[PDB]
């Protein structure tokens, strides 16, 4: 007997730990054409879809009935749906058609064609065609700023070192719910600090992040969200029209917002309908389109531990993230959660979006270590900054991140961590000892951040949410407390909210606070020759990393 | 021509009537601008419908058109409507009262409409508070 | 000593202020006996109940039959308990301390990553929800991460929720279960 040394080895080896299964269709654990999908179809009768993909009207679930009376364009379904899948697949790959000729089509189509169009492709046809479907023609990044302690000084200082780094949208959540104010406000302060421009979220229970928005504490939303069968949606609680009016909600007093969706939610929460994740996912971005909802999170997102367990899962998020752009999308494409214990692994299922690029190539990059990551962990995060700069110098592809100088960074840091000090002396909130600030300042993650008093934040907060604290109160505790500088900028966040400027498809901000989003900056790729090229001076950064010696 | 903020926001105007250009550091500092004040207005909300369907996105158009008529009803009730609209919450009456009031006290007429047909769906998939 | 659970035909709402509703799924304890990384769910329910106890109030074991959503599990202990606070669990070992009113998908403790919760964990869980019934704020649990367990587990949890969630019948009351040690 003996065994060989070569199995031990291997057996040994990380990406073995990887949590992976034979499909199941009954249960939906199958990342495409599950034999139970339906085949693509439609039927229209005095303007009104009457059969969707097989089922007629009468048998419409509120899923079918929403993407069919706000989803698909009635008038020219009928001769889109005449195109064979795999003729769609190669407009999407062929350099002599636009953009916009697709759009016309696939927002004409259904969730059952879309799912059938991108199973006749492979990914670097989807690559291919995701650098022309992207709306906004620079792709930019998302990261998430979190930690153990739901500490506040380690958030702000964070979320500067993030802004410098290039993040325009940044993330937060929470351990303790009770929390949430007191992150959404740090990494409100945080943010200006590094980068003034900087969105800022807070992901908790839908109710309450839009009140969060409603105070100012918060300049979009992304975590609203949607799912592909009823009884999901349900145990969501929410429903296409309440999820809907929760968007308008939003946009009535002018605050940008997206879905998030994802292949795997429905299987995990147990009621898949036996249908494959791709295709439920497919019905989820249609319900995005139809709500009028300008963005979407998709690519498994927090659940690419399940479509990354079945077979092509990971072809399958680049899928959902092409089907979300072809039908006129704005895209924060994932690479945001944990799956992988290999990094050679992690880093081909990143690989697809970033090379390509959509609107947010992460939209959830770690910008702190993962044992920090309160989303239970980021696809990349911190601890590989320098390694995602060598890639984007490797392969010359804008990663929409910069290098940035361990000076640079202490000193935002620092300012940041003071700013939210004053803020809170200002507000009076718990004090933030001088001995937080510095060790916020060096610090890696909350293992060099001292404790806090929970009850006593916690406490607080409640106090604050009773006083009926609002963004404008922030912005006065920062110009009495001497960083006018961070004030203004916090004011000309909120400022958004009055030209409604940042609800377009894909927008963002820049250090001005000036919009930059799918309509002001066009993608129009159309093969070699056209659409977006690193610019001389971003490249220039981009190869420039401290290190790199001089060769003489 | 977009952005509205660049091209002539002299006319961009809060819900409350102030300009843009009057949300300044100093008039939130000397408490003359207020968190009433930093919101949008019917009229802008108009603008980016239009920005948006000249851009074939007419789905996102609508949507802004939808939220236009929201922003006069208070954000504590904002909050109340969509919490009935959750699945079980509300009664195919109470929701149908709802669209009264959104109707003839609000005027957001395709709010209103959305309403009832939310209730009819909820009626025909039982999403309607449990029984009585 | 085995704690093991006993079935009670309908549990009612209650006003007895010194209680804490402890709900579990509707396989826990039954069609299922261990969670994730193999902990019996007796060992659980013993810690959680002796969590309660050592802090003078009562608790009591339920089934939520309803659902297999931890959080309206969790939430309909609460609006049952007549303390207002309540606790849910999932086989696979999800908890949740809940207060009757706030809404279903909020709480006021999580523990979302199951594999990470040890019977000393369930014990505190136990202390803070009684801490909750008598209006108290007790520092919270120290919530717990680990970046790889949703590679390592996700998939299984799936599973998990897959057989739990077979026995959920459709609007069913939930009923009352007996500790038999
Ligand atoms: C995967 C995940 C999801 C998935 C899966 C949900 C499911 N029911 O199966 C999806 C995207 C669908 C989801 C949704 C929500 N989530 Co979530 N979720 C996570 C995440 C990233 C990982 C959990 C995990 O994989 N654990 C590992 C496995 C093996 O352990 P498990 O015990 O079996 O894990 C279960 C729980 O975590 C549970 N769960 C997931 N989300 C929530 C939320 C609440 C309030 C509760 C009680 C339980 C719960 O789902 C897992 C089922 O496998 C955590 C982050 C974290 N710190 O853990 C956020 C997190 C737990 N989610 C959160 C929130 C707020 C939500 C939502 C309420 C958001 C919304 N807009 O409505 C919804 C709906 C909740 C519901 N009905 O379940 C918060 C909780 C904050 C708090 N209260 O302290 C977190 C910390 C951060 C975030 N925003 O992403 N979530
Ligand atoms: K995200």
């Amino acid at each position: 007997m003996k065994r060989s040394k070569r199995f031990a080895v291997l057996a040994q080896r990380p990406v073995n730990q990887d949590g992976l299964i034979g499909e199941w269709p009954e249960e939906g654990l199958i990342a495409m054409d599950s034999p139970f999908d339906p085949v693509s179809s439609v039927k229209v009768d005095n303007g009104l879809i009457v059969e969707l993909d097989g089922k007629r009207r009468d048998q419409f679930d509120m899923i079918d009935r929403f993407i069919a009376d706000y989803a698909i364009n009635v008038e020219r379904t009928e001769q889109a749906m005449r195109l064979e899948a795999v003729e769609i697949a190669r407009m999407l790959v062929d350099i002599h058609v636009s953009r916009e000729e697709i759009i016309a089509i696939t927002t004409a189509i259904t969730p059952a064609k879309a799912v059938e169009v991108m199973a006749q492709m492979n990914v670097v046809e989807m690559m291919m065609a995701l650098q022309k479907m992207r709306a906004r023609r620079t792709p930019s990044n998302q990261c998430h700023v979190t930690n153990l302690k739901d500490n506040p000084v380690q958030i702000a200082a964070d979320a500067a070192e993030a802004g410098i780094r290039g993040f325009s949208e940044q993330e937060t959540t929470v351990g303790i719910a009770r929390y949430a104010p007191f992150n959404a406000l740090a990494l409100l302060v945080g943010s200006q600090c590094g980068r003034p421009g900087v969105l800022t979220q807070c992901s908790v229970e839908e109710a309450t992040e839009l009140e969060l928005g409603m105070r100012g504490l918060t300049s979009y939303a992304e975590t609203v969200s949607v799912y592909g069968t009823e009884a999901v949606f349900t145990d969501g609680d929410d429903t296409p029209w309440s999820k809907a009016f929760l968007a308008s909600a939003y946009a009535s007093r002018g605050l940008k917002m997206r879905y998030t969706s994802g292949t795997g939610s429905e299987a995990l929460m147990g009621y898949s309908e036996s249908k494959s994740m791709l295709y439920l996912e497919s019905r989820c971005i249609f319900i995005t389109k139809g709500a009028g909802v300008q963005g979407l999170q998709n690519g498994a997102v927090s659940c690419i531990g399940m479509t990354g367990a079945v077979p092509s899962g990971i072809r399958a998020v680049l899928a959902e993230n092409l089907i979300a752009s072809m039908l006129d999308l704005e895209v924060a494409s994932a690479n945001d959660q944990t799956f992988s214990h290999s990094d050679i692994r992690r880093t081909a299922r990143t690989l697809m979006q970033m090379l390509p690029g959509t609107d947010f190539i992460f939209s959830g990059y770690s910008a702190v270590p993962n044992y920090d990551n309160m989303f239970a962990g980021s696809n990349f995060d911190a601890e590989d900054f320098d390694d995602y700069n060598i890639l984007q110098r490797d392969l010359m592809v804008d990663g929409g991140l910069r290098p940035v100088t361990e000076a640079e960074t202490i000193a935002i840091r620092q300012k940041a961590a003071r700013a939210i000090q004053a803020v809170f002396r200002e507000l009076g909130l718990p004090p933030i000892a001088d001995e937080e600030v510095e060790a916020a300042t060096y610090a890696h993650g909350s293992n060099e951040m001292p404790p806090r008093n929970v009850v006593e934040d916690l406490s607080a907060v409640e106090e604050m949410m009773k006083r009926n604290i609002t963004g404008l109160d922030i912005v006065g505790a920062l110009s009495r407390s001497g960083f006018e500088d961070i004030a203004s900028n916090i004011l000309n966040m909120l400022r958004q909210r009055v030209t409604g400027d940042y609800l377009q498809t894909s927008a963002i901000l820049d250090r001005q606070f000036e919009v930059v989003s799918a309509v002001n900056d066009i993608n129009d790729y159309q093969g070699p020759g056209t659409g977006y090229r690193i610019s001389a001076e971003r490249w220039a950064e981009i190869k420039n990393i401290p290190g790199v010696v001089q060769p003489d | 021509d977009y952005p509205l903020a660049t091209r002539c926001p002299e006319h961009i105007l809060t819900p409350t009537g102030k300009p843009l250009t009057d949300i300044t550091l100093e008039k939130v500092l000397s408490g003359e601008v207020g968190p009433q004040d930093v919101r949008i207005s019917r009229q802008t909300l108009e603008y980016q419908a239009q920005i948006a369907e000249q851009m074939q996105r007419h789905a996102v158009a609508r949507n802004f058109r939808r939220a236009a008529e929201l922003i006069a009803i208070p954000d504590e009730r904002i909050l109340a409507i969509y919490n009935a609209l959750r699945p079980f919450r509300s009664s195919q009456a109470e929701l149908l009262a709802i669209a009264d009031e959104l109707e003839h006290t609000w005027h957001a007429t395709v709010n209103a409409a959305f309403v009832r047909e939310s209730a009819e769906v909820y009626q025909q998939r039982h999403k309607l508070r449990k029984g009585s | 000593f085995t704690l093991k659970t006993r079935e009670g035909g309908v549990a009612s709402a209650d006003e007895r202020a010194d209680e804490v509703v402890i709900g579990v799924g509707p396989a826990f304890d039954k069609h299922q006996h261990h969670t994730l990384i193999d902990m019996p769910h007796g060992a659980i329910l013993k810690e959680l109940i002796a969590g309660v106890e050592e802090e003078g109030l009562h608790a009591r074991v339920v089934r939520i039959l309803r659902t297999s959503d931890v959080s309206f599990m969790a939430w309909d202990a609460a609006n049952l308990s007549g303390s207002g606070i309540g606790i849910g669990i999932q086989s696979k070992g999800t908890t949740v301390i809940h207060q009757r009113d706030l809404l279903p998908l909020s709480n006021l403790e999580l523990f979302s990553q199951a594999p990470l919760l040890t019977l000393e964990t369930y014990r505190q869980i136990g202390k803070n929800a009684a801490r909750y019934a008598r209006k108290e704020s007790p520092s919270p649990v120290p919530v717990v991460n680990d970046q790889m367990v949703r590679p390592k587990f996700m998939a299984k949890a799936a599973l998990f929720h897959i057989k739990e969630t077979k026995h959920v019948v459709q609007d069913a009351e939930p009923v009352t279960l007996h500790i038999d040690l």
